[PDB]
RNA sequence: GUCUACGGCCAUACCACCCUGAACGCGCCCGAUCUCGUCUGAUCUCGGAAGCUAAGCAGGGUCGGGCCUGGUUAGUACUUGGAUGGGAGACCGCCUGGGAAUACCGGGUGCUGUAGGCUU
RNA sequence: GACAGAAACCUCCCGUGGAGCAGAAGGGCAAAAGCUCGCUUGAUCUUGAUUUUCAGUACGAAUACAGACCGUGAAAGCGGG
RNA sequence: GGGGCCGAAACGAUCUCAACCUAUUCUCAAACUUUAAAUGGGUAAGAAGCCCGGCUCGCUGGUGUGGAGCCGGGCGUGGAA
């Protein structure tokens, strides 16, 4: 036949690798270039900006190592933005821009450092970082963190570097991966980076969605119509989310509820339980057996 | 009540033609796969260097395409045609994939070119279900579970259903 | 006679334990190494860069340097007649803390606590570590049972 | 043309297999190791006698094929064609080294291979005897002639287990009625109660 | 006329003759081979220690 | 009770098969105008929200394999130091201290940190 | 799965490395140290310290830095064969 | 795959002999190994140690952060044989 390969041979030489390796999460290549802090540094923080891009919304993150794991020392999630006035499109360009904006003004609340580094206060999209200014405490910097996310032009871990950038942060970065870089002849306008960041792409979308077929247009954006935001109100609907989480960064946490304590899953079965169960099983067989 | 998410779909079909030798008949095959799907082929290689066989190594030999989608079920549907959807029961594969081949290709419908020629095809369809995608994407891979994969008597019994093919023994 | 080469004779010295090949834990990476810690150095395989010699396997030193990737020790090595104390860099996945100063550490500070408090108590306090001492004398209870008999057992030839 | 074997009598040098650093090793002289009516099942067989070394010391594949070949004449002359069961259970695995002469001398004297010898241990069994329980006095006698080809010293033991197992006979059927041993040829499979019950009931059923 | 080629017979005693002696031990040790940049500025804090001089004796 | 993002220790966490998943989530899923990338929007990138627990995922189960930890094997094997001990030798016994590994028989089958939800 | 085959090419599944990494062997390695692409010349300039053989001499080889000038990547970083 | 038989043939069937696969079984390895001793090799068992306060830094820094070096003071039951 097949000699087969999975025995106990093959089971007990086996290796297994790390737990979130196996589940696919991180790469510890990257892991271990990235965090481990210089050693004659003692102890001084390493700081990552951790941003994911999930199916339904933006999570950042500003994060350091440590033995027993990791410290965030704070996060902004894209699911809160309706509370600053986005009420739909939490999964776009503008989406990551705006929780990357959120995600930097808290840390700079929370670290007391809001009124100096004002940051990109009128977007522009252009190459922009800020400089340390002396007398004062230095800049805020930590290190972008995209995980197993290609690093392609016009991506949203991208946009929301940007979005953390223009909130004050001093984060290493070039302009060739922002929507703007053109590949061929090696430029950055802009303007085309403007639009994305205002969403005008999803605009012009809509317009020509809308202009051509209708039923399209109703399938593709329908939370879109059921908050009635048109076209028109995207660029002036995005500057107002801005202008809300520039002056009010703090975060309110949801209240603690008290607990009713009902369990919902199955609790482990006990070794008397199963060997009585064998044992019934094995009385039932001779039974049947015996008619 | 059969879940939506358990309805046998193609995933995509694979055509070849492995023209044992480099040059003119190979761009003129590419030609005629090009014409058959809409989309540049691509040119396979070789391995090794078999002398029976007149191929050395890195020398292009093959030419193929992939097609998913409406054009797949267009060709597929063609190729039954050909065939008066009549299959052998060894041609299904113990994972649920079938395939065939035919001898020549102007029974398409795609006219006939003198300065082409005649050629063989190698069709092997590639069936799915909602939920493949998991063994294949980057960032969380995983398996598909042993309830949701493809038996071969049940890739049968969708071929004959939907196709109303008819499938001989042997 | 032997070869002089740098790597003979590790084999099973350099190489990983069962089933412990592959990415090597952060934790080593994250520990940090102030001047004056005792060190135990364990030659890694899994990174060839900053390896220690041979013979420093298995030995203990103190860190005089912290560099960037690496640590400076001092370490004590024996030559023919004479031990000289000579200073190796060692990349930080060949090396560990060592627990024996921090036994000591827990000690003193112990010491420390009780010598302060129990001082304007006026009692006196032992601080030192005595040895094993002989048992005491007491009493075993047969209570009821008679110590049951031994004897050895015959002979049987079970090869 | 071999040496006497008191030349390669004592377990001196280290273990020395044949292997890809010792090759040109000539074949060992006894390559049949099972011998008799070795298609026998495990039930009609229950008595066992060992041959056990004394000394530890070496053993030559000349030496065990005389001691098969006499021990097998004997037992066919006596219990019959196929009354018996006889097992070898050494393996000459070890290849000794002869440093041949003929004016050189002692420069470069690493010897050739010139045959195998197997490493006996004190206690170990060097041959096994199985057969019916009637038998006993004809098994004794055909180890006690098989011993004179052997250097040392040998003693006879009648085992205490059924035939070619590790299980005490005075309990073994017992346990085959109990349906803890399964008979499956020459030996006899071991059940325990810890696997899937399928097999379980497979078993009962 | 081969000879004898390699021994260590009787070193052991040639060495604790006079003792197996522990390395000598200073209380300050000397700053060679430390990083270059760690001792330029611990020299620049050493110059600079003279200008806080009458704070410290406040 | 439980999940998400980032993790620490890296199988008590793996593997095979079966059962169950309330809410949020995580996903499968719907499309290719824009950014981007392919022979192929399958992957990657982007724009969404009609449907779905089918799968991934979480929990549970198997007189489960494996793994972890005990008993036995066993004071056995081996070993520090000693004898004007035995023995033709091969090797062996004792004194002084130390002391294993299979087979076989049991038990267990992830804990945990930071931040953020659900259980109105 | 047409010719097609023991062995050409295509597809799916299993696959802890049972392959490969110039050569001898040993060690090491799986979103890599292997394979395929893109860009390059850290195989460059300079002063010291240290390890290996060792007499703690030399050469050769190697290791941590430091100062320039660069490469690469979004970046952390990595690189003076 | 082979020796055949009924079979024009028939994975239709018969025995087979084989190779294959699955559980077992006898014996081994200086250049094999999951395990794994005895004897053995480092280090520590304080006054150069602990505990307070204050200065310097061109290094490191969200943060007089970190680290290093200096000053001044307090602790003797000399912390196993
Ligand atoms: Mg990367
Ligand atoms: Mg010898
Ligand atoms: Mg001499
Ligand atoms: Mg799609
Ligand atoms: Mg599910
Ligand atoms: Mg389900
Ligand atoms: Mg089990
Ligand atoms: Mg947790
Ligand atoms: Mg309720
Ligand atoms: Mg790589
Ligand atoms: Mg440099």
């Amino acid at each position: 036949f097949v000699k087969v390969v999975k025995n106990k041979a093959y089971f007990k030489r086996y290796q297994v690798k790390f737990r979130r390796r196996r589940e696919g999460k991180t790469d510890y290549y990257a892991r271990k270039r990235l965090v481990i802090q210089d050693k004659n540094k003692y102890n001084t923080p390493k700081y990552r900006m951790i941003v994911r891009v999930t199916n339904r919304d933006i999570i950042c993150q500003i994060a350091y190592a440590r033995i027993e794991g990791d410290m965030i020392v704070c996060a902004a999630y894209a699911h809160e933005l309706p509370k600053y006035g986005v009420k739909v499109g939490l999964t776009n360009y503008a989406a990551a821009y705006c929780t990357g904006l959120l995600l930097a003004r808290r840390l700079l609340n929370r670290f007391g450092m809001d009124k100096i580094y004002e940051g990109q206060v009128e977007v522009t999209g252009d190459e922009y970082n800020v400089e340390s200014i002396d007398g004062q405490p230095g800049a805020f910097t930590c290190y972008l963190d995209a995980g197993l996310a290609r690093t392609t032009t016009g991506n949203k871990v991208f946009g929301a570097l940007k979005g953390a950038v223009d909130g004050g942060l001093s984060i290493p970065h070039s302009t060739k991966r922002f929507p703007g870089y053109d590949s061929e002849s090696k430029e950055f306008n802009a303007e085309v980076h403007r639009k994305h960041i205002m969403g005008q792409n999803v605009a012009d979308y809509m317009r020509y969605l809308m202009e051509e077929d209708e039923d399209a247009y109703k399938k593709q954006f329908s939370q879109y119509i059921k908050n009635n935001v048109t076209p028109d109100m995207m660029e002036e609907m995005y500057k107002k989310a801005h202008a809300a989480i520039r002056e009010n960064p703090v975060y309110e946490k949801k209240p603690k509820r008290e607990v009713k304590k009902k369990r919902w899953n199955r609790p482990k079965m006990s070794l008397a339980q199963k060997k009585d169960r064998v044992a019934q099983k094995k009385a039932s067989f001779l039974r049947a057996q015996e008619r | 009540k059969e879940n939506p998410m358990r309805e046998l779909r193609i995933r995509k079909l694979c055509l070849n033609i492995c023209v044992g030798e480099s040059g003119d008949r190979l761009t003129r095959a590419a030609k005629v796969l090009e014409q058959l799907t809409g989309q540049t082929p691509v040119f396979s290689k070789a391995r090794y260097t078999v002398r029976s066989f007149g191929i050395r190594r890195n020398e292009k030999i093959a030419v193929h395409c992939t097609v998913r989608g409406a054009k797949a079920e267009e060709i597929l549907e063609k190729g039954l045609k050909v065939r008066e959807y009549e299959l052998r029961k060894n041609n299904f594969s113990d994972t649920g994939n079938f395939g065939f081949g035919i001898q020549e290709h102007i029974d398409l419908g795609i006219k006939y070119d003198p300065s082409i020629g005649i050629y063989g095809l190698d069709f092997y369809v590639v069936l799915g279900r909602p939920g493949f995608s998991i063994a294949d994407k980057k960032r969380r891979t995983g398996c598909i579970g042993a309830k949701h994969r493809i038996s071969k008597e049940e890739a049968m019994r969708w071929f004959q259903q939907k196709y109303d093919g008819i499938i001989l023994p042997g | 006679t032997n070869t002089k080469g740098k790597r003979r004779g590790t084999r099973y010295m350099f190489s990983r334990p069962f089933r412990k090949h592959g990415v090597v834990p952060l934790a080593t990476y994250m520990r940090i190494y102030k001047k004056g810690d005792i060190v135990d150095i364990k030659g890694m395989g899994t990174v060839q860069k900053g390896m220690p010699h041979k013979c420093y396997h298995g030995k203990t030193g103190r860190v005089y340097n912290v560099t960037q990737h690496a640590v400076g020790i001092v370490v004590n090595k024996q030559v023919k007649g004479k031990i000289l104390a000579k200073r190796i860099n060692v990349r930080i996945e060949h090396i560990k803390h060592s627990k024996s100063r921090d036994s000591f550490l827990k000690r003193v500070k112990e010491n420390d606590q009780k010598k302060k408090e129990a001082k304007e108590k006026g009692t006196w306090v032992q601080l030192k570590r005595q040895p094993a001492p002989p048992r005491e004398a007491h009493f075993v209870r047969t209570n009821g049972k008679e110590p049951e008999l031994l004897e050895p057992i015959p002979y049987e030839f079970m090869a | 043309g071999r040496r006497p074997a008191r030349c390669y009598r004592y377990c001196k040098n280290k273990p020395y297999p044949k292997s890809r650093f010792c090759r040109g090793v000539p074949d060992a002289k006894i390559r049949i190791f099972d011998l008799g009516r070795k298609k026998a099942k495990v039930d009609e067989f229950p008595l066992c006698g060992h041959m056990v070394s004394d000394e530890y010391e070496q053993l030559s594949s000349e030496a065990l094929e005389a001691a098969r070949i006499c021990a097998n004449k004997y037992m066919v002359k006596s219990c019959g064609k196929d009354g018996f069961h006889i097992r070898v259970r050494l393996h000459p695995f070890h290849v000794i080294r002869i440093n041949k002469m003929l004016q050189t001398g002692m420069r470069g004297a690493f010897g050739k291979p010139q045959g195998t010898v197997a490493r006996v241990h004190i206690g170990q069994v060097i041959m096994s005897i199985r057969t019916k329980l009637q038998n006993k006095e004809h098994v004794v006698e055909a180890l006690r002639r098989a011993k004179f080809k052997f250097p040392g010293r040998q003693k006879i033991h009648i085992s205490k287990k059924w035939g070619f197992t590790k299980f005490n006979a005075d309990e073994f059927e017992d346990m085959v009625a109990e349906k803890r041993l399964i008979p499956d040829g020459c030996g006899v499979k071991y059940i325990p109660n810890r696997g899937p019950l399928d097999k379980w009931r497979a078993l009962h059923s | 006329a081969k000879s004898k080629n390699h021994t260590t017979h009787n070193q052991s005693r040639k060495w604790h003759r006079n003792g197996i002696k522990k390395p000598r031990s200073q209380r300050y040790e000397s700053l060679k081979g430390v990083d270059p940049k760690f001792l330029r500025n611990m020299r620049f804090a050493k110059k600079h220690n003279k200008k806080g001089l009458k704070k410290m004796q406040a």
